[PDB]
Formats: structure tokens, C-alpha cells, sequence
């Protein structure tokens, strides 16, 4: 979490 | 605010080597660290987030590990396309980048392909005369270029620019320019660019004659 | 595919204002916060803050409170960075993104005027004869500010192109670019270097003549 990673 | 200490600031390693970068936080960041690759002229590329999760499309050669305050990032086998500056980023509380790690990739020696170019008519009409020598795809970086006019060395008026390390084969390339007045250029005949590491004794020489 | 496209390089005087755009596509714009990152010449990345793309609420890092403003045009899926009362220390390349990132926007804060480049062809004249391949070049001389982009044959010869970084002397930049093609293609076919200098809205086109 905490708003980083996974976009793609 | 959370501080991040990234080490080393510069890293030299051979193609195929395993390389490891570390980041230590000023306090526990509970695995909220990311790792970025940055090539000049491009935006940052996220490689790993939450310490060890790879982004989609990132090669499996990249990995990360750690907990608490101590984190690492590794490339299993260094490859030419990995040439970049690498940064860690904590995102536990706000954001903080580490200072970055520049890569120096070591590879086999390579002699340059050398090309010499006379001043253009367009420049000559403006009063200047730049003679240009390209040295493409050599290694190591510390190449030496000598300029000769009519067989005598010339050192004034030379400007040299090296590329970043080549993302295809990890060589370097460099451009060397000898800038004269048009009057000086037309007062001589032979123009010569010579390249040596002084590995190969015999310089690679390229020349042209104005006549 | 996800893409972030930022506006082009800028030259501004001290005290002026700049506004940089960041056009996002390929994903749901309001699902992810947009961060801004500064890179001064020869330094590392510095986080400037983020903007919540659902509420428009910005959060600024300590060093960027005052003269910096994040904003959005959500209908156009675009983020903006505005810097007021510009300082010499604002000279930098600025990036927008989170997981994926824009290509960067280079900002030069200076009192000097823009100067478009002169572009001189580099071709073998009467000395260097030939080979299996021929190397050509363009010398891009006397321009300000950064940057320039050299395009060879509209992008066909994008492979086998080397870019030599600009050097500065007497306030102006000089760079060069080399391409290598089979000898059977040049001078049989046309080779052109197209040099774009976005800060002056100028493109200089030079045909490589034998
Ligand atoms: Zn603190
Ligand atoms: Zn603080
Ligand atoms: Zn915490
Ligand atoms: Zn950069
Ligand atoms: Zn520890
Ligand atoms: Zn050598
Ligand atoms: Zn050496
Ligand atoms: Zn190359
Ligand atoms: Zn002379
Ligand atoms: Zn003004
Ligand atoms: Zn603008
Ligand atoms: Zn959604
Ligand atoms: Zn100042």
C-alpha cells in the first residue's frame, strides 16, 4: 500500500 | 523527515557481474522502499516497490530485499541496457530519494571506428572552420585524440565530448572538433585525427587533403 | 499502454513564471496521485510533493512551499506545475509521475536571449573514401538554451545514431550527432538531419551532400 506500485 | 543514505554513490562492475546497491533509512520504514532506474533524457522507471515486488515488464535479473532500516537492490547479471543512475525512495512517511548510484560498466577493450570530416561550405562562408572527428564504439573511456595539421600537432581550439556509456554494447563514443578561422584552414593542406589508448601502439589515423 | 507527456523545454527570466503540463493517458487518471520531482544539473532526484487527483489537494515538500503550485485539469487528464518568481536555483529538469513518469521538462532561468543553432553537415569530402558503411554527422553550433533533438530521415535511421552531449563556452552550446548507414544507401539516397530547438520554436534541416 501507501501509494506506490502496481500500475501496468 | 526520513533520510535515506544510498551506497555506493558510484559502482563499477563487469558485464555479467552481480551488482548490489544498499539504502539505509534514518528510521524503520517497514518495507516501504522503491527502486528507480533513470537514464538521461528519459523519465524515471520504477523497477521494484515494497522492497521486493517487481513492476510489470521488469526483467527477473532485478531483485530487492531487506526490512526495518536496511535495504538492498541487486542486478543478477549486469547487461548493457542497465546503464543508468539508480535511486531508492522511501514512501513510509512522505517521500525521500536516496542520493543515487551511477554505474560504470566494464567490458572488453574496443578500438574506435574513426571518421574525419572537413569544414562545411556553410560554415566557411561565416569565417569559421570546424574539422570534426568521430570516434565511435571504443573501450575503455580514456581514449586520446591527437590533431595534426600539415603533419604538426595542434592543441589549441580542440573541444571533446564523450557520450554516456552505450546501452547496446557498453562502449563509449566521443566527438572531437578542431575549430580554426577560415583563413587558417585555407593556409594548410593536410588534416589528421589520431586515436590511441596506447594499448595498440599504432594510432588509428584518418586524414584528408584540401587538394 | 500508459504514457505521460510533458510540455517542452523552457527559457524564463528571473522573477517570471513558468507553467509545465503533464498529460496522462492509458490508465484511470483520478485513481493515482501525481508526484513532481526536480533534478538540478548534475544532482540527484528531489521529491517536490504530490497532488491528489481526486480532490485536487496538493501536499508540498518543505523546500517547495511558497512559490510552487500543483493543479489539475481532470477533464483533460493533465497535471500542472507552476513556479512563480523564478530563481536561478530553479534551473532544473522537472518530472511528473508515480509508477510511470513523463519524459521531463528542462527549465533554464537566465537573462540571456534564445539563440537558434547553426547546423553544419558532416560528410566525407575528398579524404575519407569508403567502406562497407559510411558515417555522417551534423554539427549543431551556437545555440541557447538546452535542449536540441536531432532526427535523421524522419526517424527511419533512428538506430545507429550517436548523440554527443552539448559543451558550453562563451555562453552558447555546441553538440553533434552521428549516424552510420550502408554505403549502398548514401549518397545514392537522401540523408537529412532535422534539428529541433524547442525553446526557439525552430527546426533546422540539412541535407548531407557528398
Ligand atoms: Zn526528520
Ligand atoms: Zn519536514
Ligand atoms: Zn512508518
Ligand atoms: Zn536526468
Ligand atoms: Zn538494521
Ligand atoms: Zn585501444
Ligand atoms: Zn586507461
Ligand atoms: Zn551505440
Ligand atoms: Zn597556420
Ligand atoms: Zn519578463
Ligand atoms: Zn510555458
Ligand atoms: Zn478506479
Ligand atoms: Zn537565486
Amino acid at each position: 500500500g501507501r501509494g506506490k506500485g502496481g500500475k501496468g | 523527515d526520513i533520510q535515506m543514505t544510498q551506497s555506493p554513490s558510484s559502482l563499477s562492475a563487469s558485464l555479467g557481474d552481480k551488482v548490489t546497491i544498499t539504502c539505509r533509512a534514518s528510521q524503520d520504514i517497514n518495507n516501504y522502499i522503491a527502486w528507480f532506474q533513470h537514464k538521461p533524457g528519459k523519465g524515471p522507471r520504477l523497477l521494484i516497490y515494497y522492497t521486493s515486488t517487481l513492476q510489470p515488464g521488469i526483467p527477473s535479473r532485478f531483485s530487492g530485499s531487506g526490512s526495518g532500516r536496511d535495504y538492498s537492490f541487486s542486478i543478477r547479471n549486469l547487461e548493457p541496457e542497465d546503464i543508468a543512475t539508480y535511486y531508492c525512495l522511501q514512501y513510509d512517511n512522505l517521500r525521500t530519494f536516496g542520493g543515487g548510484t551511477k554505474l560504470e560498466i566494464k567490458r572488453a577493450d574496443a578500438a574506435p571506428t574513426v571518421s574525419i570530416f572537413p569544414p562545411s561550405s556553410e560554415q566557411l562562408t561565416s569565417g569559421g572552420a570546424s574539422v570534426v572527428c568521430f570516434l565511435n564504439n571504443f573501450y575503455p573511456k580514456d581514449i586520446n585524440v591527437k590533431w595534426k595539421i600539415d603533419g604538426s600537432e595542434r592543441q589549441n581550439g580542440v573541444l571533446n565530448s564523450w557520450t554516456d556509456q552505450d546501452s547496446k554494447d557498453s562502449t563509449y563514443s566521443m566527438s572531437s572538433t578542431l575549430t580554426l578561422t577560415k583563413d587558417e584552414y585555407e593556409r594548410h593542406n593536410s588534416y589528421t585525427c589520431e586515436a590511441t589508448h596506447k594499448t595498440s601502439t599504432s594510432p588509428i589515423v584518418k586524414s584528408f587533403n584540401r587538394n | 499502454q500508459i504514457q505521460l507527456v510533458q510540455s517542452g523545454p523552457e527559457l524564463k527570466k528571473p522573477g517570471e513564471t513558468v507553467k509545465i503540463s503533464c498529460k496522462a493517458s492509458g490508465y484511470t487518471f483520478t485513481d493515482y496521485s501525481m508526484h513532481w520531482v526536480k533534478q538540478a544539473p548534475g544532482k540527484g532526484l528531489k521529491w517536490m510533493g504530490w497532488i491528489n487527483t481526486e480532490t485536487g489537494e496538493p501536499t508540498y515538500a518543505d523546500d517547495f512551499k511558497g512559490r510552487f503550485a500543483f493543479s489539475l485539469e481532470t477533464s483533460a487528464t493533465t497535471a500542472y506545475l507552476q513556479i512563480n518568481n523564478l530563481k536561478n536555483e530553479d534551473t532544473a529538469t522537472y518530472f511528473c509521475g508515480r509508477d510511470y513518469w513523463g519524459q521531463g521538462t528542462t527549465l533554464t532561468v537566465s537573462s540571456a536571449k534564445t539563440t537558434p543553432p547553426s547546423v553544419y553537415p558532416l560528410a566525407p569530402g575528398c579524404g575519407d573514401t569508403t567502406g562497407s558503411s559510411v558515417t555522417l554527422g551534423c554539427l549543431v553550433k551556437g545555440y541557447f538554451p538546452e535542449s536540441v533533438t536531432v532526427t535523421w530521415n524522419s526517424g527511419s535511421l533512428s538506430s545507429s545514431v550517436h548523440t554527443f552531449p552539448a559543451l558550453l563556452q562563451s555562453g552558447l552550446y555546441t553538440m553533434s550527432s552521428s549516424v552510420t548507414v550502408p554505403s549502398s544507401t548514401w549518397p545514392s539516397q537522401t540523408v537529412t538531419c532535422s534539428v529541433a530547438h524547442p525553446a526557439s520554436s525552430t527546426t533546422v534541416d540539412k541535407k548531407l551532400e557528398p
